[PDB]
C-alpha cells in the first residue's frame, strides 16, 4: 500500500489462525503471535497478540 | 541439658544439642524421602503416562468422529466439528476430574446436532434455532440413542476418572510420608541415638540395633497403622483394573445410526416441525509393580534402622546414654488414613 | 401433643477437610420438651465415642474437623412420650480443593544439535481432589525450546 | 439557641428550649393518638371478636364431630377422638398462620380413620396398621370424599387466615401512625409554632392557621402518601368479605357419608385387604364502619391544626418568630407502605 498523508511504502500482512492450531498447541504460554517489520535501518517488534480458544 | 543425659562430663552445650536435634530432623526426613522415592516416581510416571494415553484416545476418537462426519455427512460440516469438539473437550475435562455432567454432554451434543440436520438434510432453506432444540427432546426424535450413549460412556468415564483420582491420592500419601513431622520426645530419642554419643567424646560409635528398634517402633506406632489401609488400597486398585477406548471409538457408528434413525421419519418430522415452528498391558504392569510395595508401611522402621548406622551385633554400641558391652532392652496420619478409607470405599463401589 | 412440622430442619453443607460445621435443629413444639437424637445415614451417632462430635443442650451437632466425621446424610429426630418425628435429612459432603505441585527440574535437550526440548511437571496432588473437589486450574506441563 | 429565632432578647435558655422540644414531641404524639384512637379501638375490638369467634367455631365443630362419633360409631372410639382432635388442632394452627398443609390434614385424617374402621367395623379380630394405611390411598377406599373435603375446607380456611392477618396488620399500621417519629427540622418548627412565643414573653398568643398549615404540610408530606395504599387496603378488604362456619359444621355429615360409602363395598374390600395384608353481620358492620375512615391519612394534618390552638382569622397571631398583624405565607413510612402493598396484593389475589 501507499499512504495518502505521506508517499511511503506501507505493508499490510494477514495470517489465518485456525482452531486446530490452538487446540493442538501444547506450549507453556497462551498461543501468542508477534509481528516483526524489517526496514533499511533495523527491525521492530509489535504487541504479542495471544489467540485463545473461547 | 534437655536431651543428652549427662552421665559423666559433656563436650556439648545446649545450643549444640539444638543443632544436633535439627540435624536429626533433616536426617530422618532424608531417610524417609530415600525410602519413598522409588514408589513416588513409579506412581508419578504411571499417572502422567495414563493421563497422556487417555488424552491421545480422546483426541483420536474426536478425529475419527470428525472424519466420519466429513465422509458421510458433508452437509453437517463445519457445524458438526463445533459440537464434536465441544463434546470431546467436555469428555477430557470429565476424565481429568472436573465437574462435568455426562448426561448434559450427550444432551447438548444432540441439541446442537438436530437443527443443522433439519436445516441442511431434511428442509434445505438462527432465530428459529431454539424451537428446533426444544422439538428435539419434546418429540424424542433420536429415540433411545441418547440414553444408550449416555450409559455407555458414563460407565467407562466414571471408572477412568476414579482410576486417575486413585493414582493421584497414592502420590499424595506417599509424598506425605517423607514430610511426616514427629513428636518432640522422638526428636530427643533420635538425637540421643544418632548424635549424643559425640557429646560424650565418641567418634565412630554406632547405636545398638535393638535400641534403634525400640526408638523406631516408638515414634512409628501411628505410621505403621496405615499398613492395613495401604494394602486395601493396592488390592482395591487391583479390583478396579479387572473399556473406554472401544466406546469412544464406536461413538461414530452409534451417532451415524442415530442420524439414519432420525432421517427415517423425515416425512412426518418436516411437516410437524414446519407447523410447530497396549493400555491393558500398562495397567497390568503397574499393578504387578505396585504389589511389590504392599509392605511399604510395615517395612518402614526396618528400612530406617537398616539404612542408619547401627551396630547389628548389639556389641560395643551406643544405647542412647552410654557405651555398653551388650544392650539391655497423629493428625496428618489420621488424614492419610481418612483419605485412604475414602478412596478404598470409592474403589470397592466401582468394582 | 407433638407437632408434625419441624421448627427448623438441618441444612446440607459443603465443608473442606479442615473446616468446621454446626448442624442446627429445632424440634417441633411439644410437651414435654422433645429429645433430639442425631442419626448419620439412618444410624445414630455417639457423642462420647469421638472428640470431634459433641451434642449441645440447644440441639446442635458441631463438627470441628471433617476428618474424624466424613460426609453423610445427617438427620435430626425428635423423640417424645407421644411419638417420634423425623426432620429433613441434610446432605453434608466434605470437598477437597485441587492443589497443584512444586515444579520439577528442566529435562535435558533431547536433540544434541539444533532445536531441543525441556519439560517441567506440575501435578495436582497437594492436595489431590477428593469426593468431587474442583480440579486444579491451568496447565500441568511446561515446555521450552532450547539451543545446544 | 438552635430553635427560638432571637429577634430581641429572650426569656428562655437552651435547656428550656430542649424542654419545649420534648413537650412538642409529647403534644404531637398525644394529638396523633387522639386522632387514631377511635379507629384503633374499632379494629382491635373486631380483631379480638373474630379471633375468639373462629376459635369457638373450631371447638364447636370438633365437639359435634366427636359427639356424632360417640353416637353413631362407638366401635371407632376412643381412637376417633384422637384423630378428630389432631385434625381440628391443625385446623386452628392453620387459621392462626402456622405452616400447615390442608391436603395433609385431610389425608392424615383418613389414613388414621381407615384402619380402625377395618379392624372394628368390617373385620372384627397394631403391626398390620401401616399396610391398612397404604391400602387406604392405593385402593381409593373413600372415593372422591377426601378431595371434596380438601377443597371445601382449604377455600374457607385460606380466606379466614388472610382476613385475620389483614386485621392484625391494620392494627399494626394504625399503632405506628401516632408513634411516627419526625425530622429534627419539624421538631424545631413545631417548637416554634407552639412554645417559642413563650420565650418572647407572650402568654396567650396562638399560632396562625396558615403557619400551622405550612408546618403540617411540611412534615406530613410522607404520611399523606400512605392515603392511596390505605384506600386500596379498605377496598380490597371489602372485596374479600364478599364462609368457614358452614363448612366446618357440615364436616361431620360429610365424614359420616364417607364412612357409609366405604362400608358400602365391604364385601370386596375385606377380602382384597385380607389377601393383600351472626358472623356475616359482624363483617358487614365492620366494613361499613371502616369505610368512614377511608380519609384518615388525608384529613390528618387538618385534624392536627383544627385540634391545636390556632388563630383561624390569621390576625394578631404567632408566625413562628414574631407577633404579626397578618401572616405572610420516611423509613418507617416506607415500612408502612411496604406492608400495605404486600397485604393489598394478598387481598386482591383471593379475589
Ligand atoms: C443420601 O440422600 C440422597 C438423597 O437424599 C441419596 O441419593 C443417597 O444415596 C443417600 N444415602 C446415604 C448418604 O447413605
Ligand atoms: C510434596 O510435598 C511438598 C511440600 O512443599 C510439595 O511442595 C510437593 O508439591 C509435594 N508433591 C506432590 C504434591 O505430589
Ligand atoms: C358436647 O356436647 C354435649 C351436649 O350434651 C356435652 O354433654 C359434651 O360435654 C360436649 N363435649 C365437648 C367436648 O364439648
Ligand atoms: C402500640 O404498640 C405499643 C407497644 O409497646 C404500645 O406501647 C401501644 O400502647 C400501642 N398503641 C396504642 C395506641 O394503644
Ligand atoms: C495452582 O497454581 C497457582 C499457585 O501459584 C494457583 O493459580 C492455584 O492455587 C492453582 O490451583
Amino acid at each position: 500500500s501507499l499512504d495518502e498523508s505521506s508517499g511511503l511504502k506501507v505493508r499490510e500482512v494477514f495470517i489465518n489462525v485456525t482452531r486446530q492450531q490452538v487446540e493442538d498447541f501444547h506450549g507453556p504460554e497462551d498461543y501468542w503471535c508477534q509481528c516483526v517489520a524489517w526496514s533499511h535501518l533495523g527491525t521492530s517488534k509489535s504487541r504479542k497478540a495471544s489467540v485463545r480458544i473461547a | 541439658l534437655q536431651v543428652c543425659l549427662p552421665k559423666g562430663p559433656t563436650c556439648c552445650s545446649r545450643k549444640m544439642e539444638e543443632k544436633y536435634q535439627l540435624t536429626a530432623r533433616l536426617n530422618m526426613e532424608q531417610l524417609l524421602q530415600s525410602a519413598s522415592m522409588e514408589l513416588k516416581f513409579l506412581i508419578i510416571q504411571n499417572a502422567a503416562v495414563f493421563q497422556e494415553a487417555f488424552e491421545i484416545v480422546v483426541r483420536h476418537a474426536k478425529n475419527y468422529t470428525n472424519a466420519m462426519f466429513k465422509n458421510n455427512y458433508p452437509s453437517l460440516t463445519p457445524q458438526a466439528f463445533e459440537f464434536v469438539g465441544e463434546f470431546f473437550t467436555d469428555v477430557s475435562l470429565y476424565i481429568l476430574g472436573s465437574d462435568i455432567n455426562v448426561d448434559d454432554m450427550v444432551n447438548e451434543l444432540f441439541d446442537s446436532l438436530f437443527p443443522v440436520i433439519y436445516t441442511q438434510m431434511m428442509n434445505p432453506g438462527l432465530d428459529i434455532n431454539e424451537c428446533l432444540r426444544g422439538a428435539r427432546r419434546d418429540l424424542k426424535v433420536f429415540g433411545s440413542f441418547p440414553k444408550l450413549i449416555m450409559t455407555q460412556v458414563s460407565k467407562s468415564l466414571q471408572v477412568t476418572r476414579i482410576f486417575l483420582q486413585a493414582l493421584n491420592l497414592g502420590i499424595e500419601v506417599i509424598n506425605t510420608t517423607d514430610h511426616l513431622k514427629f513428636s518432640k520426645d522422638c526428636g530427643r530419642m533420635l538425637t540421643r541415638m544418632w548424635y549424643c554419643s559425640y557429646c560424650q567424646g565418641l567418634m565412630m560409635v554406632k547405636p545398638c540395633g535393638g535400641y534403634c528398634n525400640v526408638v523406631m517402633q516408638g515414634c512409628m506406632a501411628g505410621v505403621v497403622e496405615i499398613d492395613k489401609y495401604w494394602r486395601e488400597y493396592i488390592l482395591s486398585l487391583e479390583e478396579l483394573v479387572n473399556d473406554m477406548e472401544n466406546v469412544l471409538l464406536g461413538l461414530f457408528s452409534t451417532i451415524h445410526d442415530s442420524i439414519q434413525y432420525v432421517q427415517k421419519n423425515g416425512g412426518k418430522l418436516t411437516t410437524t416441525i414446519g407447523k410447530l415452528c497396549t493400555l491393558s498391558s500398562r495397567r497390568r504392569e503397574l499393578i504387578q509393580k505396585l504389589k511389590s510395595f504392599i509392605n511399604f508401611y510395615s517395612a518402614l522402621p526396618g528400612y530406617i534402622c537398616s539404612h542408619s548406622p547401627v551396630a547389628e551385633n548389639d556389641t560395643l554400641c551406643w544405647n542412647g546414654q552410654e557405651l555398653v558391652e551388650r544392650y539391655s532392652q497423629e493428625p496428618v496420619v489420621s488424614q492419610i488414613i481418612d483419605k485412604l478409607k475414602h478412596i478404598n470405599q470409592l474403589l470397592r463401589t466401582m468394582s | 401433643y407433638l407437632r408434625k412440622n419441624f421448627e427448623q430442619d438441618p441444612q446440607g453443607r459443603e465443608v473442606p477437610i479442615e473446616g468446621m460445621i454446626v448442624l442446627h435443629c429445632r424440634p417441633p413444639e411439644g410437651v414435654p420438651a422433645a429429645e433430639v437424637e442425631w442419626l448419620k445415614n439412618e444410624e445414630p451417632i455417639d457423642s462420647e465415642q469421638d472428640e470431634n462430635i459433641d451434642t449441645r443442650a440447644d440441639h446442635n451437632l458441631i463438627i470441628r474437623q471433617a476428618r474424624l466425621s466424613d460426609s453423610g446424610n445427617y438427620t435430626c429426630m425428635a423423640a417424645n412420650i407421644v411419638a417420634k418425628r423425623r426432620s429433613l435429612s441434610a446432605t453434608v459432603v466434605v470437598y477437597v480443593n485441587g492443589g497443584w505441585s512444586s515444579w520439577t527440574e528442566w529435562s535435558a535437550c533431547n536433540v544434541r544439535c539444533g532445536r531441543g526440548w525441556q519439560k517441567r511437571s506440575r501435578t495436582c496432588t497437594n492436595p489431590a481432589p477428593l469426593n468431587g473437589g474442583a480440579f486444579c486450574e491451568g496447565m500441568s506441563v511446561q515446555k521450552i525450546t532450547c539451543t545446544a
